[PDB]
């Protein structure tokens, strides 16, 4: 039986109008009746205006209650500020699925409050670490250098890291528009037995972006399986904060207590981190490494392990944490951490941004790690950790014998870094180079890769095994 | 492009038609269950949980 | 290509409208479930103006919700704001709610209730009061209309588990 | 009511200051010093007094003014100079003859003693109104002619009275509303806090370009109307060349330069300079100052007016937005406005987070952008309006680690980064064509494909051009270009020719002052033809040394093609960059063989 | 005109209340109604009299930052008398001529100052409408400044220099060799091709004190400067205000006599330890390296008051030398003395350790507004293009330098090895000056020119061809 009835007996809320001190974003209460800790707020201003606010620190009668949208306006005689007696909780259903949020949980498009099946926590609760169990299958990206040999399985939590102004932030949209199981490209059953959904988390991104966003997900057929969690750059911080977290609540919902499998996408988790410095430096924390807080590694990861298989629950959730690098350097707090906690890492490049490839993905730093576990016989075709080892190697072999081409010239070159110039120049401009709207399941990227390593002889295939080249080098 | 435009058009009238359905279900339900749902609701409002907060 | 670009425009701009009507067609489905609950909740509230009318079962629950008030302020000198109407009912039961306050909590039995002049807008609030502290500082809302407004969005999953029962989770 | 307590510079905590609001302006001592608090503890209110605080003492009144920082909007202040508060600055000249600008100066923002032509406008008697309705017209300039005046965004209920067509000057009544019974009473000009933006019924999406006149802006890394972008703000060329470009030619109906934080011989530089700009603007030579206010603010004056700088100039520039102009606001040296954050928060206590930034530097930066969408103005009768920032961005002795360029990297569409090297070789303008950006680039296509097809295959053909030979460069200055193949060194000849001819623009000679985007186009199809002829040539025998001594003629017409004085029109202009193309087709294929 | 407002006696109320005092800061209570900035006639028990300054009042007290330092002041018996009004200099035209202690008071054994008006030290904005750009070059004689960096009559433009670095010689030989380049008459009477120097010496050795004197002396300026000496034996917070002392006595000078100064403020460097260090005893919140906050505005106040006025025959030149530290450029005091200041001369170390003098280095100097004071009717025509050839060329030089250094000299084209020489030349013979040399301008781009044509005209391509073909074949 459902024991959902608990939820019809009505709470009174408090209602102090005691707003004693104002600092920055804060205000200060005092005589409050035993203020929890986190706790949302509906701070009143003196014209009427509702501000919602979160409880940030409470000593005996006192809560620093953290306003949202700013702090002008707020006066210490006339401002009421009332308590909701719960912490911040998403309303969930099933049927979110097609319906753009903002960063604070209300709906931004022009549909209703969602009918909640539940009020989950935002925070929820750590999985157990003994009832996770391993990634198994291949999570189709359709972006050819991402799902052949950058693979990534149901569960794994793989970045992608990108520079400033790199055009990550769209292939974002591409991979929500073309993610799926590889199950409807097997056609050997029914490919929907198990349905697939994907919760989209914008935070930080411009109106210029996130119009681009609830733009391209409506035209498209993807909203119908996305909850696009935006919240925009000026929309208020803390929601910043809260966004990741709520899209991952979602995100626990639908793959868990349902079934339904989820690719969680985190646009710039850097935002993030921005935001997550004001929020720590609110709380007149000192900076840690590079003024982002010294808890940045805890809840980066309260995040990212937020995710992966679960032993009896049939769904899924994978994580890609779309992150800007803020330089350019690895170094940096974000990029390391994130890769600290992480399964590998997808580069975007500006180097190959700058020729005008679309996706701009540096394959030769990507890597999964649990790859191997998204590709065999079962899942995918059974060449496929064959075709992405060789092809890694011939554009390695490609990348330094281009560095060669101006050192002893082109005559120079062994036969066999000519014909890699030659594959690293088809392999730059028609495998990785992808249409932005072009979908390339696994077996035809597959396919357009073997394509191109029918350059080499099958000899010169050193990489792949001879059991496979016998009956995939000609057809 | 004209059997296209014509294709979209068709497709609107049909998806009203199929969101019909669901409405009239939908109302259907309310119809059954608001006396009941009024009901809780008007007992859950004007039946209060008079009790001291933990931490008296 | 001269056919090849306006073909692929044509078969874009299909899967557009059609994604489009789609999706307007599934709001158009939730949005109806939510004007079906609205009603609901309408309806709701007639009976909640309705019930507080009868003043003979009336006054136990506008004893009681004064009494879970002032609970909850738990403040020993307490300022209740009520529409005109009630103002008599108020008086006649401020003993009661005073001996009820004192057995409900441990506490002495409350100092003194006043009754505010300031009545509510009997326009909107439909009956109970919105006790405050007796500095009408700290005050607590418990109007019927707003208790209404609170339960409307902490039942709303048992108001789906009621109507429709469990779908897939 | 209220009482001075404390001085700490422009901070300054007033008491007995109890139902104050915060950020609300509160005037302060008895010469009405004009201040905002920025936080309230109880009785007291930590006040930013934006002014000289030196004389002010103990008990001093500080009396309320209950309104946030209020720009004084409406007509009047299209062709005027303003300080960082809206201070009139020729107004202070005028009224106190002194060169200084007197502590806590009255000065009204906008001249109430011009009298201004009004026309009725749309609604009438009886009818109901609603903010932002255009309820008048004004005649400002002859550039700005038809100033509509529009209701302010917050107000609204059914007209009463609406005063005929004449002349009024600032104050007169001009429409009075009734909403309930309260009937508020209108005139001819508004306030509006600067801290909120002024809201709009729907933001669209830019998709118009900003034509800048640089030849690397407008092709390589093309904004938008209603966009937003960091020009470098390097001295001489940069920041100095594109503010008039942008200013003169760039067809932004409206323009409002924030000079927050610019040195005083800098402003005094564009005082005297802006009144000077009508030479080449269209329609019948009329200055740019008729189209242009100014938000001057020296770096000596006080800090709360630096920070107030921009506020002002962005909500000078929203309302112009919200008449339809395309207006586009020049929010010069961006990083000056950090920095007086960071001081800002030094002085008022709170912990910084990077390199002694405060930690909301990330925010605040992003509340000042995002109000630069081309958006649809709130009320009737609809019409589209675009504000389009271009924050310069000094970048300090660091190039990218500054935080308040890495702060502004997640929010700008545009980023024209400057190069180091380019600038050390006075190559002008000395933009970063390997690490600037455009997210601008593919939402333009909608405008590309109608008017100049072929501009975006042309533009990546440049990118890739330039990137394949900094590549091979990077190599060549290790060893040497002896092994280079041919193609090879073609591909680093044209990416040489092109940084040198295309990308480099003088900016002050008559020809390529202002390169407009139908020369930028024909100029980029002549380099990329010429590179893929050569490139076609040596796929046949034609070694590379004979062709070029060969065709030196053909390279030197595409490299001599920016003196095309744009001034001829494009329909000789085109007429001479065809010529030029096909007698360069012409010539490789005579010397292939 | 008459100031016969000055007629009034205002009774001085005289404290004993010092509650305590710091470092360098008494801190006083039961003050009635304090002045934020009143300066404080504070006598020691000894009878001396310090001059403090009011630096933050608060309720009942006053924290004082105590000029001539704490040392030997008390509590028992320290009587601070608060004067009502802000440091106002005694300011007169007589002051011309003789040398001043660094808080005003005349180390010259003539009497005090005979003022004929009491000028506030912290001055008054100067309404930017009001300012008039300065256009009028002056001819410095240092060639390496004249021609790539010329400064123009009401620039800043500190000249930077490490520490042991000659820039004081610099400084004296731009006193000795200024004037405009095309000055109004060639008569000293009429023209007035005679700056009025206001030279600030702070935080400076003795010897530099004895040199700037006896430079003043050899070449006549002494009896047209006022020397604000505050050698390195003298106080700490003295330094503060002798740079303001300085600059309201120029401001006196430019605008209201309309005489043309030129004003110098030599070791700016220890003007911002001074500041650090009372905005360290302040507990205040610390900047970039320990310095206040608020030193931009602080700085700003000090440099900013400078450049011509309209409707005022007058001027401020200053030239403030910056003992730059560790030799980075990026120290907070150059770093924001660059924001401020249009340009900046880099004295550099390393030219001057090879011999050169003035060892000013080119790529760092800069002057954001040498592009006005150029050109043709005034100065030569080709200044503008020979000053960013000039530029151009030395940073090809320098560059062809790393790479043989790294490289060996093969990988250096024929434009390095020209660029080698050319530097080498540039170096040696154009920045190279005698301490007296006095370069005029157009001798000085005669020898650019001279330089330049080692490069053929085909590689000279930063000039414009107009320019090309008038100069370069005149030889």
């Amino acid at each position: 039986k459902k024991a959902v009835e608990q939820g019809f007996n009505v709470k009174p809320r408090l209602n102090y109008n005691t707003v004693s001190g104002v600092n920055g974003p804060l205000v200060i209460l005092e005589k409050v009746k035993f203020p929890r800790y986190n706790e949302i707020v509906n701070l009143t201003l003196p014209d009427g205006t509702v501000r919602q606010g979160q409880v940030l620190e409470i000593r005996g009668d006192r809560a620093i209650v953290q306003v949202f949208e700013g702090t002008s306006g707020i006066d210490v005689k006339k401002t009421t500020v009332e308590f909701t007696g719960e912490s911040l909780r998403i309303p969930v259903s099933e049927d979110m699925l097609g319906r753009i949020f903002d960063g604070s949980g209300r709906p931004i498009d022009n549909g209703p409050k969602v009918f909640a099946e539940d009020y989950l926590d935002i925070n929820g609760s750590p999985i157990n670490p003994y009832a996770r169990i391993y990634p198994e299958e291949m999570i189709s990206t359709g972006v050819s250098a991402i799902d052949t040999m950058n693979s990534i399985a149901r569960g794994q939590k793989i970045p992608i890291f990108s520079a400033s102004g790199l055009p990550h932030n769209e292939i974002a949209a591409q991979i929500c528009r073309q993610a799926g199981l590889v199950r409807p490209t097997k056609d050997v059953h029914d490919g929907h037995e198990e349905n697939f959904s994907i919760v989209f988390a914008a935070m930080g991104v411009n109106l210029e972006t996130a119009r681009f966003f609830k733009q391209d997900f409506e035209e498209n057929g993807s909203l119908e399986r996305t909850s696009l969690f935006l919240n925009l750059a000026n929309d208020p911080t803390i929601e910043r904060i809260i966004t990741p977290r709520l899209a991952l609540t979602t995100a626990e919902y639908l793959a868990y207590q349902t079934e339904r499998h989820v690719l969680t996408i985190l646009t710039d988790m850097s935002s993030y981190a921005d935001a997550l410095r004001e929020v720590s430096a609110a709380r007149e924390e000192v900076p840690g490494r590079r003024g982002y807080p010294g808890y940045m590694y805890t809840d980066l990861s309260t995040i990212y392990e937020r995710a992966g298989r679960v032993e009896g629950r049939n769904g899924s959730i994978t994580q890609i944490p779309i992150l800007t690098m803020p330089n350019d350097d690895i170094t940096h707090p974000i990029p390391d951490l994130t890769g600290y906690i992480t399964e590998g890492q997808i580069f975007v490049d500006r180097q190959l941004h700058n020729k005008g490839i679309y996706p701009p993905i540096n394959v030769l730093p990507s890597l999964s790690r649990l790859m191997k576990s998204a590709i065999g016989e079962g899942m995918t075709r059974k060449d496929h950790g064959d075709v992405s080892n060789q092809l890694y190697a011939k554009y390695a072999i490609g990348k330094d014998a281009a560095a060669m081409k101006a050192v002893v010239g082109e005559e120079a070159l062994s036969i066999e870094d000519k014909l890699s110039l030659e594959f690293l120049e088809k392999f730059e401009k028609t495998f990785i180079t992808q249409g932005a709207y072009e979908d390339r399941t696994v077996f035809e990227s597959l396919d357009q890769a073997w394509s191109l390593l029918r350059i080499y002889p099958k000899e010169m295939l050193n990489r792949i095994s001879p059991k496979i080249l016998d009956e995939f080098y000609d057809r | 492009e004209q059997k296209n435009a014509g294709g979209v058009g068709e497709l609107e009238k049909k998806a009203e038609a199929g969101v019909q359905g669901e409405l009239a279900e939908i109302k259907k339900i309310a119809e059954k269950k608001k006396d009941d749902v009024v009901k809780i609701l008007i007992e859950t409002v004007i039946k209060p949980s008079a009790e001291v907060h933990i931490n008296a | 290509g001269n056919f090849k670009s306006k073909l692929k425009k044509a078969m874009l701009s299909q899967q557009i409208t059609k994604s489009t009507i789609a999706n307007k067609m599934r709001l158009k489905v939730l949005s109806a479930r939510e004007q079906s609950l609205d009603g609901i909740f309408e309806e709701t509230k007639e009976k909640l103006s309705g019930i507080a009318n009868n003043r003979d079962e009336y006054k136990p629950i506008l004893q009681s919700l004064i009494v879970e008030a002032l609970l909850k302020l738990l403040e020993p000198k307490a300022i209740v704001k009520a529409l005109e109407r009630d103002v008599d009912l108020i008086e006649s039961m401020k003993d009661d709610i005073m001996r009820e306050y004192g057995e409900k909590a441990q506490r002495a039995p409350l100092e003194e209730i006043v009754i505010s002049n300031d009545y509510l807008n009997k326009d909107l609030v439909s009956g109970g009061v919105v006790v405050s502290n007796a500095s009408d500082k700290i005050e607590i809302n418990n109007t019927l209309e707003e208790r209404l407004k609170l339960l409307s969005e902490e039942a709303l999953p048992a108001i789906r588990l009621e109507l429709y029962g469990p779908s897939k989770t | 009511y209220g009482a001075i307590y404390s001085v700490s510079g422009p901070v300054v905590i007033a008491e007995n200051m109890i139902g104050c609001a915060m950020y609300e302006l509160v005037k302060v001592g008895h010469d009405n010093l004009v201040g905002e608090v920025i936080r309230i503890d109880g009785d007291k209110a930590t006040i930013q007094v934006y002014e000289e605080t030196a004389g002010l003492t103990v008990g001093d009144p500080v009396l309320r003014t209950g309104k946030p920082l209020s720009v004084e909007l409406g007509p009047g202040l299209m062709e005027t100079i303003y300080d960082g508060i809206q201070r009139p600055l020729k107004a202070i000249k005028e009224e106190s003859q002194s060169i200084y600008i007197p502590r806590g100066i009255d000065t009204p923002a906008l001249d109430r003693t011009i009298k201004w032509q009004f026309t009725p406008g749309k609604f009438q008697v009886g009818d109901h109104i609603s903010g932002g309705d255009i309820y008048g017209s004004v005649f400002e300039n002859s550039l700005i002619s038809s100033h509509k005046i529009l209701l302010p965004p917050r107000s609204r209920g059914t007209i009463t009275w609406i005063a005929p067509a004449g002349e009024y000057t600032l104050d007169e009544k001009i429409l009075e509303v009734e909403f309930d019974g309260k009937k508020s009473d209108f005139t001819l000009y508004h306030t509006w806090p600067v801290r909120v933006p002024r809201p709009v019924t729907e933001k669209l999406s830019a998709d118009y370009p900003l034509l800048t006149g640089q030849r690397v802006l407008d092709a390589l890394f093309p904004c938008v109307q209603g966009g937003t972008t960091c020009i470098p703000g390097a001295f001489g060329c940069g920041k100095t060349v594109i503010s008039q470009s942008l200013s003169k030619y760039s067809n932004s109906d409206a323009i409002i330069y924030v000079g927050c934080g610019e040195r005083g011989n800098e402003m005094a530089e564009v005082l005297m300079e802006f009144p000077e700009l009508y030479t080449e603007m269209s329609g019948t030579k009329e200055p740019i100052m008729k189209r242009t206010t100014l938000v001057a603010n020296t770096s000596n004056m006080p800090v709360a007016a630096r920070e107030a700088s921009i506020y002002t100039g962005i909500t000078l520039a929203e309302y112009f937005r919200d008449q339809g102009k395309n207006v586009s606001m020049i929010a010069d040296s961006s990083s000056r406005w950090a920095e007086a954050l960071r001081e800002i928060s030094g002085r008022l206590g709170e912990m910084p987070a990077d390199q002694g930034f405060p930690a909301y530097l990330g925010a605040k930066l992003a509340s000042f952008y995002e109000r630069a969408g081309k958006a649809v103005a709130l009320g009737s009768p609809d019409r589209t309006g675009s504000v389009s920032i271009v924050a310069a961005v000094s970048p300090a002795g660091g190039d990218f680690s500054d935080p308040v360029t890495t702060a502004t990297l997640g929010i700008t569409q545009v980023f024209w980064g400057l190069d180091k090297k380019l600038a050390q070789r006075k190559h002008f303008p000395s933009i970063n064509t390997s690490v600037s950006y455009s997210k601008y680039t593919n939402v333009l296509n909608k405008f590309y494909d109608s008017n100049y097809p072929e501009f975006p295959v042309l533009r990546d053909r440049m990118k890739e051009i330039l990137s394949n030979a900094e590549e091979l460069e990077q190599v060549v200055q290790l060893v040497g270009k002896s092994a280079l193949s041919d193609s090879d060194k073609i591909t680093l000849d044209v990416a040489t020719l092109i940084k040198e001819d295309f990308l480099q623009q003088n900016g002050y000679s008559t020809y390529d002052a202002f390169c407009p985007i139908w020369k930028t186009f024909d100029m980029m199809r002549a380099f990329i033809s010429y590179h893929d002829e050569a490139q076609k040539a040596v796929a046949n025998g034609a070694n590379w040394s004979k062709l070029a001594d060969s065709t030196g003629d053909v390279k030197h017409a595409v490299s001599s093609s920016k003196f095309f004085e744009p001034s001829r029109g494009e329909k000789e202009v085109h007429g001479e960059f065809e010529k030029l193309l096909s007698t360069m087709q012409e010539r490789f294929a005579e010397s292939t063989d």
